Parts: C-alpha cells; sequence; structure tokens
C-alpha cells in the first residue's frame, strides 16, 4: 500500500487491517 | 518555558483579529457593558468569551483554520492567549475594582468535523468537532476549587493554592497532586477562607442522537459534554443542542498499571440550543431595523389584521375567521398577576370540531410550524402523565410543561380519555400542574395556550341536531375553549369548483429552484435559538400576503414588545356585549359564562396587540366581540 | 511541545547550505575553480583532507556584496558554531564530489578499495529496487523517491574519504 500510494500520488498511512473471509462449511 | 511556535501562532491570530475588526468591536462592546453595570451597582455580568467563525479564519489563513479543526490542543490555546492580550490591551478603563483569560467559542462550516453521537468515532479523536443532538441528561452545576485560599492566625497570614485536572487544558500537563494544604509549611494550622477561595461552575451533559435522525428500532449513541463556568445550564434536557468542542481522550484506558478503553468525552466550547418543532427550545429571530421598520409599516395599515389573517394558511381556502383566531392566539393577551397573588389568564384556547377533511389538521400542522414555541400531541397518543409532569424522586415534564408560553396542538381532542381531560381542566384555566405524588408537592407552569381539533360523536356534524349532542365533551371543558368553531363540509358548487382550483393551484407549484420533474428536497428544519415582506405565491388569485418567516417576526416583535392597556372606551363594548350575549337567547353553540367576559377580553387585547397599540381601542373590543358571535352563532355582522 | 520548548534563532541552515554549495562551486579567485580543483584531488585519491579557509569565505562574502548582493555572514556562522559546519561542509562536498579519473588498481589504499566497492554496492541497490518496482507496475521521480525510501544505502558517513578542517581566517586578512 505503501508503494502503490506513494507511485499515485504523482497523478502517512498506518498499517493496513486484513478483513478475511471465506465460504468454506461453518462450524 | 516559552515556545517559539505558540508564539507565533499568537501573533498570527493577533494579525488575524486586527484584520476582522468585528472581534474588537465586540470585546471593547463586552468590556463597557461589564464597566458600565459595575459602576453603576459599585443585571448581569457578560462572560469573556468571543465567537469566531471559522469561515473568516479560512479566509484569512487556511492553516490556522485547518490547525485549528485538526490540531485544536496546539492552535486553540494560542489564539485564546492572542485574544487576552487584545482584550488587555483595548481595556484602557479597566472594570471597577495575562489577566481576565478570554475563551475562544467557534461557528460556521465545519465540514467533515459536523457530526452526531452515532458518526463520531475514535478518528476524531483531539479534534475540534461540532455534534448535534438531543440532551437526556445534565449532571448537577457542581462548583470545582480551582483556587483556595487559608489564613494562618499564628502569623495572620493568606496563602493559597492552585488546583489543575485533566479536562480544564486541551493539552495535558505533568498531573501534580498536590493536597490540599491542611497547616502551613511550618506547622500553623490553616483556616479555609471560604468566599476567598475560586469555585468554578462545572456541569456534564449527555448528548444522544436526536430522533429525528437516529435509525429507527437502533439503540442511540451518547457522548459525555463538559461545560465550565459560562456554559452551565444553557441547555436543559429534551433540548436539541448543537456542542463545538475538542474530542478528548482521558486517563490511560487500562493501560497504566493500578478500563476496557480509553474515556472519551468532548470539551464543551460552544452551545447553541436549536429550535425544532414540537420540542422545548422556542425559536428566537433577529429583528433588523429593516424588520422593525416595515413591521411598523404594515401596522400602519388598517387591514393589516386581514393581511395577517389571509397570509397564515394560503394553502388552506377559506377558514378565514378561524385564521382570525388563531392569529389573535399566536398574539394572545396579557396575564394578570394581581397582588394578593391571584392570576388571570392571558392565553387564548381555540377548539375545532368539524367534519372529516375541512383542514383541522392541516391547521393544527401549521399553527406546530410556524408558532414560536409549539407541542403537537394526539388524543390518547399522549396520557396525563405525557401531558403534565411526571415522577421518574424527581419530575419530568410533560407535553404541557415543556410547552410553557407556547402553544400546544391536540389533534383528535374527542379521543381523550376522562383522566387526562381533568389534568386538562386544571391546564387550560389557572395554568398549573400540581403533582402532589410520591412526597413531591410541586406546582409546575403550565402558561400555554391550547388549539385542538376534534370530531362529532356520528362522524359527520348533524344540522338537524344540536351542538351539545353532536360535541358528547363535558361543558366544563368547552367554557375553558375560548373560541369553538364548528366546521360543516357543506357540498355548494361555488364553493366546490373553488375549494378545487385553489387544491390544484397549490399542487401546481414549483420552488424557484427546482426543474418541472425534480422531486424537491426536505430537511428538519434544526434552526438557531438565537428577504421581502410579501410572498410570491399566492395560492389565491386579492389582498397582499406577507411570507411565513416575516409574519413569525411580526408575531415576534408585537408579542415582546407590545403589552395593550384596556380602556374605558373598550369597556363599555365589552360590557355591552357580554351582557347582550348572556341575556339574549340564541342557542349558542357553546355556553356564556364570566370566562366569555374574559375571552372578550383577551380578544380584544390580542388583536390591540396586532395593531401593535399600547391601549385596547373601540375597534378592537368591537372586532373581538365580532369573532366571538361568530365562533358562537354564525354572524357576519 | 510544552516540554522541549522551541526558540527562534537568528540561524537559517538551509540558506547557509546554499551559500556553502554556491561558494564551494563558484570561488576560483585563488584556471578554475580552487575547491572543485582540491574535490577533483580528493576523487583521484591524491588528497585525504580538506581545509576550508575562512580568508575565501569572507573574500567571497565581500565580492558578492560588491556586486550587490546580500550574502549571508558565513563566517560569523561558522566561527559561533563550527561543529554543525563541517557536518554541512562535508554534506555539500558530498553533493559536488566529482567522479575519480583515475580507476581503483592495487596500488590503491584498502579503505579507497572497500569505500568504492560500498558506493558500487548502494548504487546497484538503488537499481535493483527500480527494477523490481518496474516490474511490479504499480514518474521516474515518483519511483525515484519510492526507491530511497525503500533502500538502506550506506550512509555518506561511510563513503567518505577526506577530513574537513577550518583554517581562520587570517589577523592581517580580517
Ligand atoms: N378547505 C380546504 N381548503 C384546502 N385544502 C383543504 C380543505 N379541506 C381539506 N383540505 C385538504 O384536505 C386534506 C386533508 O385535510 P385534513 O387536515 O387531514 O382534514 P381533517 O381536519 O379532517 O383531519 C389536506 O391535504 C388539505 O389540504
Ligand atoms: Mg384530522
Amino acid at each position: 500500500a505503501k508503494r502503490i500510494s506513494i507511485l499515485s500520488r504523482a497523478q502517512s498511512l498506518p498499517t493496513f487491517q486484513l478483513i478475511l473471509n471465506s465460504n468454506a462449511n461453518q462450524i | 518555558a516559552p515556545d517559539a511556535v505558540f508564539g507565533d501562532r499568537v501573533r498570527r491570530f493577533q494579525e488575524f483579529l486586527d484584520t476582522f475588526t468585528s472581534y474588537r468591536d465586540s470585546v471593547r462592546s463586552i468590556q463597557v457593558y461589564n464597566s458600565n453595570n459595575a459602576a453603576n451597582y459599585n443585571l448581569n455580568i457578560l462572560p469573556h468569551r468571543i465567537i469566531i467563525s471559522l469561515d473568516d479564519l479560512r479566509e484569512f489563513d487556511r492553516s490556522f483554520w485547518s490547525g485549528i479543526l485538526v490540531e485544536p490542543a496546539y492552535f486553540i490555546p494560542p489564539a485564546e492567549k492572542a485574544l487576552t492580550d487584545l482584550a488587555d490591551s483595548m481595556d484602557d478603563v479597566p472594570h471597577p475594582n495575562s489577566r481576565h483569560p478570554w475563551k475562544l467559542s467557534f461557528k460556521g462550516s465545519f465540514g467533515a468535523h459536523a457530526l452526531s453521537p452515532r458518526t463520531l468515532t475514535a478518528q476524531h479523536l483531539n479534534k475540534l468537532v461540532s455534534v448535534e443532538g438531543i440532551v437526556t441528561k445534565t449532571s448537577l452545576v457542581r462548583p470545582k476549587l480551582i483556587r483556595s485560599v487559608h489564613y494562618a492566625a499564628k502569623t495572620g497570614r493568606f496563602h493559597y493554592r492552585d488546583y489543575t485536572d485533566a479536562t480544564t487544558t486541551l493539552t495535558t500537563r505533568i498531573p501534580t497532586p498536590a493536597i490540599y494544604p491542611t497547616e502551613d509549611t511550618e506547622g500553623n494550622k490553616l483556616t479555609t477562607e471560604y468566599g476567598y477561595s475560586t469555585f468554578i461552575d462545572h456541569q456534564r451533559i449527555t448528548v444522544q442522537e436526536m430522533p429525528e435522525m437516529a435509525p429507527a428500532g437502533q439503540l442511540p449513541r451518547s457522548i459525555d459534554v463538559i461545560l465550565d463556568d459560562d456554559l452551565v445550564d444553557k441547555t436543559k434536557p429534551g433540548d436539541r443542542v448543537n456542542v463545538v468542542g475538542v474530542f478528548k481522550s482521558l486517563g490511560a484506558g487500562g493501560m497504566n498499571q493500578s478500563l476496557i478503553g480509553f474515556k472519551t468525552l468532548i470539551l464543551g466550547n460552544t452551545v447553541y440550543p436549536l429550535h425544532a418543532r414540537s420540542t422545548g427550545v422556542a425559536a428566537r429571530q433577529m429583528l433588523t431595523d429593516f424588520d422593525i421598520r416595515n413591521i411598523n409599516k404594515l401596522s400602519k395599515k388598517k387591514d393589516i389584521f386581514d393581511i395577517l389573517s389571509q397570509s397564515l394558511a394560503p394553502s388552506i381556502y377559506g377558514h378565514d375567521h378561524i385564521k382570525k383566531a388563531i392569529l389573535l392566539m399566536l398574539m394572545g393577551g396579557v396575564e394578570k398577576n394581581l397582588e394578593n397573588g391571584s392570576h388571570l389568564r392571558g392565553d387564548i384556547n381555540i377548539l375545532m370540531v368539524g367534519d372529516p377533511s375541512t383542514a383541522k389538521s392541516q391547521l393544527l400542522r401549521f399553527v406546530l410550524n410556524t408558532a414560536s414555541l409549539a407541542i403537537a400531541t394526539t388524543g390518547r397518543g399522549s396520557s396525563g402523565v405525557g401531558l403534565t409532569a411526571a415522577v421518574t424522586r424527581r419530575l419530568e415534564a410533560g407535553a404541557m410543561v415543556l410547552a410553557d408560553r407556547g402553544v400546544v396542538c391536540i389533534d383528535e381532542f374527542d379521543k381523550m380519555t376522562d383522566v387526562d381531560r381533568v389534568a386538562i381542566h386544571e391546564v387550560m384555566e389557572q395554568q398549573t400542574v400540581t403533582i402532589a405524588k410520591a412526597g413531591i408537592h410541586t406546582t409546575l407552569n403550565a402558561r400555554c395556550s391550547v388549539i385542538a381539533a376534534a370530531n362529532p360523536v356520528f362522524g359527520q356534524y348533524d344540522v338537524n341536531r344540536d351542538p351539545h349532542q353532536n360535541i358528547a365533551l363535558p361543558d366544563s371543558l368547552l367554557s375553558r375553549f375560548d373560541l369553538l368553531f364548528v366546521v360543516t363540509d357543506d357540498i355548494n358548487e361555488i364553493r366546490d369548483r373553488s375549494i378545487s382550483e385553489h387544491v390544484l393551484r397549490t399542487h401546481r407549484y414549483l420552488p424557484p429552484g427546482y426543474l418541472e420533474g425534480e422531486p424537491v428536497r426536505e430537511r428538519l428544519n434544526l434552526s438557531l435559538a438565537v428577504d421581502h415582506v410579501f410572498e410570491k405565491f399566492n395560492p389565491l388569485l386579492i389582498p397582499k400576503l406577507v411570507t411565513i418567516p416575516f409574519l413569525r417576526k411580526y408575531v415576534q416583535y408585537a408579542k415582546e414588545r407590545v403589552i395593550p392597556q384596556l380602556t374605558q372606551e373598550a369597556i363599555n363594548v365589552i360590557v355591552k356585549n357580554y351582557t347582550d350575549l348572556r341575556n339574549d337567547d340564541n342557542t349558542k353553540k357553546s355556553p356564556i359564562t364570566a370566562r366569555t367576559l374574559e375571552t372578550l377580553i383577551r380578544l380584544a387585547t390580542a388583536h390591540a396587540k396586532v395593531r401593535l397599540s399600547k391601549t385596547v381601542n373601540k375597534v378592537d373590543a368591537k372586532v373581538a366581540a365580532n369573532l366571538l358571535r361568530f365562533a358562537l352563532l354564525g354572524e357576519d355582522i | 511541545s510544552a516540554a522541549l520548548p522551541s526558540i527562534q534563532l537568528p540561524v537559517d541552515y538551509n540558506n547557509l547550505f546554499n551559500e556553502i554549495t554556491d561558494f564551494l562551486v563558484t570561488f576560483k579567485q585563488d584556471k578554475g575553480p580552487k575547491y572543485m580543483a582540491m574535490l577533483q584531488k580528493v576523487a583521484n585519491r591524491e588528497l585525504n583532507s580538506v581545509i576550508i579557509d575562512l580568508d575565501d569565505i569572507l573574500q567571497y562574502q565581500n565580492e558578492k556584496f560588491l556586486q550587490g548582493t546580500q550574502a549571508d555572514d558565513l563566517v560569523s556562522a561558522i566561527q559561533q558554531n563550527a561543529n554543525h559546519f563541517t557536518e554541512l561542509f562535508c554534506r555539500a562536498i558530498d553533493n559536488n564530489m566529482p567522479l575519480p579519473t583515475k580507476e581503483i588498481d592495487y596500488k590503491d589504499d584498502v579503505l579507497d578499495v572497500i569505500l568504492n566497492q560500498r558506493r558500487l554496492r548502494n548504487e546497484r541497490m538503488l537499481s535493483d529496487r527500480t527494477n523490481e518496482i518496474r516490474s511490479e507496475n504499480l514518474m521516474n521521480d515518483a519511483l525515484r523517491e519510492v526507491v530511497e525510501d525503500e533502500t538502506e544505502l550506506f550512509p555518506p558517513n561511510l563513503t567518505r574519504r577526506y577530513f574537513l578542517y577550518f583554517k581562520p581566517l587570517s589577523q592581517n586578512c580580517a
């Protein structure tokens, strides 16, 4: 995200959160 | 130790204050006001607080504006120091008997910081935020010791100690838990000198998301707000509020090894009570000299009453004397408080019994929308507990206690229980609510004017029958209503086509800034409880019609700056009309009692208030009796 | 902020560094600039000590004054606080450091070959960041500025072979 943000600002951010989901079998 | 950045920000805000002269004018006015009644009494003392428009700050210095909005702890103290320096610089004439710290309050557009207790999250912490909500709890206004002064009798010397907490400053200090001095440094016993110690008022209110914008069926969100020494008692529970303050985090949140999370609250800088319909906040309006000039200009006109009568509900066709009565109730009479303690009512009550769809509820909703303070209730939707007060060891004000000095619009009046009816009996004439419940003997003030709508017994007013059988309401209850209007939906071709053309013309209306097929947007009108007189859109096509805001301004001016005095030339007409109404046999819609003499007096006083006259002349009494005779009989003389 | 307060000193180090660079590049009164001649000698490894004459700086300031340009008093700033200007002048020399015209051979010092190795290594790691990010495919200015954020290069004090000294300005030439 740091790489993408700095490369995209030319036409600080905190630690990103991993929101992981799945469709596997549920307990 | 002095900070270079602090001084730089202080001088930048001093430049800002110099650029916008309104702030020296406000501070100078506050200082001269304080000095003038200080010397006068060797009223009240204005606080050392200045409203700062954030839009002007953004125009002057955008980074100072963004610094205040985003980093208030680093930009608000320097600005307050600059304001205090400026105030002490202009203080060439000190008040009789730097110094006197001046606080800042903010107003304007907050952008993303204008939030609600639900949308106020942890990423708004340490930011200047404006939160709109409803006040649900107001703690006791408790003094906080900020300086204790003691006396040592052995040395005969006065000592002192200053106290500091985490909420008194935007920045975090080193905590210094200085103990209360019970003795001198060298062993002498100290005596606390109350009256020389300094106590600062402190209140902690709870602001909850407003019911009109909170999601339905979901538990509401609340936020704590702390007010200090001038923002206390600025609001009451149930008030719509806009609090501007720094969203602060306090404590350690369980990290300091001795909570689940950090203790967060808002350090209130500004409190704005907001006006929402059917709430307990009245509608203060700003009356410029142009507005007062226009009001006097129109009051000079003879037919101003009619001009004010037709401009009330142009959308409703007809109901002209009902509109006259509604305007008179909006003005109202003047209450009398005799020396012995007795009270004479100066509020006008109106009842409208009628057939389905004769706009009784639209005339109630209009009064709710346009009145300075109006509470809308429905029969059996609110009980006597909901209408009058209620014991919770503490009292909770009901519909008619919050509407004190206001209007109560009761729809479906007939569908009201007798338990409510007795409380309404007390509220209408004596204008008081006596609880006498659970050890709480209290007489709350309910000086409210009641306008109500009702349906007949059979749902259709039978002209063959008599009113007493068509109403099915207690006669003692109908006596309290100053004006009882029976409206019947008579099918007549002329008025049939005229009412239908009106209904369609009203439906064929476009706002000035809307397209032909654009859905009209609608906001909740959260007015701040502090440009043409006439209306462009005229449903009737005819006298001129004034705009609703201008009508509200006129009603406010007449209601707050005119107190008519009865005259003998009005008394002769009033007495003659009352004697005739009492003695003449005409099969009146409503009974004639001594209350009828006083509704004559009240209506005459209200019409005198309409003309901005300080004396009730003969014409006022004549028109009052005219409206009353219409309301009792239906005459058009 | 309340602790460790800020103070307003009359010393601006950005334009002082700019003046240092201008003096190093343009001063030639003592065929070309004296100091780039000295840095060219240092690059080729005939010299391992850079002596900054305060007389030269004073003369440069006097010439700048004579032509109308207002120049900050670099000599007085160096005299008042000299430890920071060794640091400053070293950075300025590193910026304007000429490429060596003599290749590294077996008769050079071990320190010289070590410094050459680490210089080439850090330039190669810069290029490697650049190639990797180009392959990632996520303007060359932004690409570079990312590269110097994701590189651990050898700092200039580790790729430095000279020593900096300040010769005092003469009493007669004061
Ligand atoms: N005399 C009238 N003039 C204009 N509109 C009217 C009139 N009578 C009824 N209406 C319309 O009828 C609709 C319903 O009226 P409402 O106030 O709900 O009646 P009710 O008093 O019986 O409850 C409204 O849209 C209102 O504008
Ligand atoms: Mg209705």
